[PDB]
DNA sequence: GAGAATCCCGGTGCCGAGGCCGCTCAATTGGTCGTAGACAGCTCTAGCACCGCTTAAACGCACGTACGCGCTGTCCCCCGCGTTTTAACCGCCAAGGGGATTACTCCCTAGTCTCCAGGCACGTGTCAGATATATACATCCTGTGC
DNA sequence: GCACAGGATGTATATATCTGACACGTGCCTGGAGACTAGGGAGTAATCCCCTTGGCGGTTAAAACGCGGGGGACAGCGCGTACGTGCGTTTAAGCGGTGCTAGAGCTGTCTACGACCAATTGAGCGGCCTCGGCACCGGGATTCTC
């Protein structure tokens, strides 16, 4: 029994595509991808954490990393939908 | 209630934040970095996914092969010098030619 | 003759799918000295994982992990 | 009696090249070599079925990515044609050592 | 607008190229080499300053400086302690 | 009076500076370019002595390193004379953008 | 209060080259350098423990790590003396 | 019951408990071996003594008495195998190294 | 002007990518507490700004010389193609050998209190450049005559 | 036009002074070591089943080979031109000095966010099933090409 992102990943496709279809190696290469930025994101996350000092994960320091490693208009775009995203969720608490 | 639902995202923060559990980067971790971490992968899995769909409708095909994910993630140069270091299995080269490489003139 | 399983025309189809036009003769060996030092390495890279993990079958997921380590990293076998 | 211009069918043949992605190694010499390789640091490797094709992945992606940089370097000396001084300058200004 | 990226002056470029064993340097390479001194300037201290404005910190240290070269690969020791 | 052939003096200053350790840049130029093109990112920010030596000895590594390559570059070239495109042909063997 | 390494490498200098003279701008290069193979050994041998799904790190995964990252003759060299060091302080008799 | 510490019951100079505790706030795993902190003094031990003998032998034949960052820079990159393992560093005031390439000089 | 070599369209299965039910762990909910981070306060380090004089260094102009580069005939060694052979490719049997998977048990290592000495931070005694006299002695510059 | 004598001058080498950059003896404090406890993680072992390597054999695209030719590397050679050399003329880092002053950092204190434990239910993973998107085979229009 394994764990992956079949389908989330899916589920956002046919949000934006009702007509296209995966391959399962296609989907393999976007699982590859995804936990690959994950441990990108969460390493470095980890490393600027530990850099200032803190003992603790949060958001400010995962928002500081995602500023440094995703480049423009992949920056600003990601923490302006992220911002959103927990703002939503700390209102709808 | 599901909290990837009064998050409104698709992308398993229940998963993620397990994974980050156990993904032994600190003593302690923030319920909200999860969800921003949920968000920012939603966010740029629906950008990679737009380009790989508008490739395949580009060539009239209806699946997705990794020769349209390398068509997708090579001309965007953002996505290009991301991706600068990793190469995709069974992806393709983008045809591109030199000026002086196509021989005679005009 | 096992040394020299990688043929001519595959070079021909490397070099090609690379897009060149003209190849010199002398090419051809020193390409497969190429071949036999950077497969070297991850060989080297994927068996040490290998005897680790008390296994002496290698898998798809060590050697992504030997190519990731190498800064050449592969998608979609597994990983 | 025809007989074709040396660079049509091979221009042709490049494009051909460049509109497929399949492999192009063998796949039987490819694995020969593989594990030909291995057998001097452990004997009796067992090999799984897809690692072979992600070796093969690798070295075409690699080797690709070196010979579109040869090109470069060959067209740099105003020249259609890589030698393997261009391949050295390649591996010396990717830092490959 | 001001004499900032032509600061690093004429010589220096020759300077810096004869430390890497060149011999001939030709004229219009300065402004050229001038833009990758920059070009490399921006991508450095743009990580440099999102370490600073981690720390809450409106002046830069030597530290976060020097982890923003660990970055890329490019890293420098001295200032590291 | 007696002068010396050209190049003759040329390879003196380069043993020199290879034989040197200092820096070859007035501290103040590099601190001007640093203020003014950090100051987009963030208004009043100041700045660490060491800080600006790091900045310093890190730029000078890149672009000893790179002129390094140049000249490589430029040699295969059948020349010793440096031009732009041995610069754009540095910049795309080392791979940055 | 702070942290470094000056003492010992001080007299690691000093037990085979006694007239030498350290500085401390050098000793800033080598405390550099020993942080830097600490975090580098560490953090691979981390990697592949997470592997293995392994949860402990012993001696075993850490001289794996020094023959993934560390090149082979010195490599040899440096596992062959730590088998002498953890043998020793294996030998509490 | 007075005893000294680890350090020399292995027989080395490093601070095996200094580095045992970078090993448990280091936050790398949860569980730490007995043996995982000897090992790695032991290993930086060695590349510690490597790169001073390399020092020491660059000062000497410098002739002088105190390690200029110069010599470091001499000693790293003048042997091979620290250049593979130190390709990407920059050591402060460390300066280039003297080479020059053949048909840059005055062959006639 | 011909002709292989491309794109484009019609007929063949087919086999690998979407639906569909079971349900098992694993996301989600509620209560506890201790601790690590958030805010206030205070100090001192050191970062910025400017005065003023220095001078090594840079800018600018004239020259001139080795090298960058355009052309030109020369191989001559790479490229297109028939022919054979030959080793790669595919279908499929097998078998056994190695990863996988559960379970139990030890032992090995996290967590806590005590302490004391290892390793600092911070003073002083101890060797290398620089200036200076001094005085005879060898060596060089300079005035002079035959 | 050349040899001889008088004056100047480095200079060598021994002390004295004299400053400037180093290794070594005490507070101190805090973290490493030792003893105890506890619990869960890895080690081992036995079985299961999956897959992986030979092993045929047919067959088939593909490589080795050589032959004719032709475009491209290449040494040379002229020609100009572009950067190295040099020196007058600013000049702008630089040092150091001072004056100020704001922010880094350390402590204190609170509190609020999340680790942790007991309980829950649901939803995604996986075997099974369906079927239609598309590679493939054959025929026709069309494109650079000599």
């Amino acid at each position: 029994r394994k764990e992956t992102y079949s389908s989330y990943i899916y589920k956002v496709l046919k949000q934006t595509h009702p007509d296209t279809g995966i391959s399962q190696k296609s989907m393999s290469i976007l699982n590859s991808f995804v936990n690959d930025i994950f441990e990108r994101i969460a390493t470095e996350a980890s490393k600027l954490a530990a850099y200032n000092k803190k003992s603790t994960i949060s958001a400010r320091e995962i928002q500081t990393a995602v500023r440094l490693i995703l480049p423009g208009e992949l920056a600003k775009h990601a923490v302006s939908e992220g911002t959103r995203a927990v703002t939503k969720y700390s209102s709808s608490t | 209630q599901s909290r990837s639902a009064k998050a409104g995202l698709t992308f398993p923060v229940g998963r993620v934040h397990r994974l980050l559990r156990r993904g032994n980067y600190a003593q302690r971790i923030g319920s909200g970095a999860p969800v921003y971490l949920t968000a920012v992968l939603e966010y740029l899995a629906a950008e990679i996914l737009e380009l790989a769909g508008n490739a395949a409708r580009d060539n009239k095909k209806t699946r997705i092969i990794p020769r349209h994910l390398q068509l997708a993630i090579r001309n965007d140069d953002e996505l290009n010098k991301l991706l600068g270091n990793v190469t995709i299995a069974q992806g393709g080269v983008l045809p591109n030619i030199h000026q002086n490489l196509l021989p005679k003139k005009s | 003759d096992n040394i020299q399983g990688i043929t001519k025309p595959a070079i021909r189809r490397l070099a090609r799918r690379g897009g060149v036009k003209r190849i010199s003769g002398l090419i051809y060996e020193e390409t497969r000295g190429v071949l036999k030092v950077f497969l070297e390495n991850v060989i080297r890279d994927a068996v040490t994982y290998t005897e680790h993990a008390k296994r002496k079958t290698v898998t798809a997921m060590d050697v992504v992990y030997a190519l990731k380590r190498q800064g050449r990293t592969l998608y979609g076998f597994g990983g | 009696p025809h007989r074709y211009k040396p660079g049509t069918v091979a221009l042709r043949e490049i494009r051909r090249f460049q509109k497929s992605t399949e492999l192009l190694i063998r796949k039987l010499p490819f694995q020969r070599l593989v594990r030909e390789i291995a057998q001097d640091f452990k004997t009796d490797l067992r090999f799984q079925s897809s690692a072979i094709g992600a070796l093969q992945e690798s070295v075409e992606a690699y080797l690709v990515s070196l010979f579109e940089d040869t090109n470069l370097a060959a067209i740099h000396a105003k020249r259609v044609t890589i030698q393997k001084k261009d391949i050295k300058l390649a591996r010396r200004l990717r830092g490959e050592r």
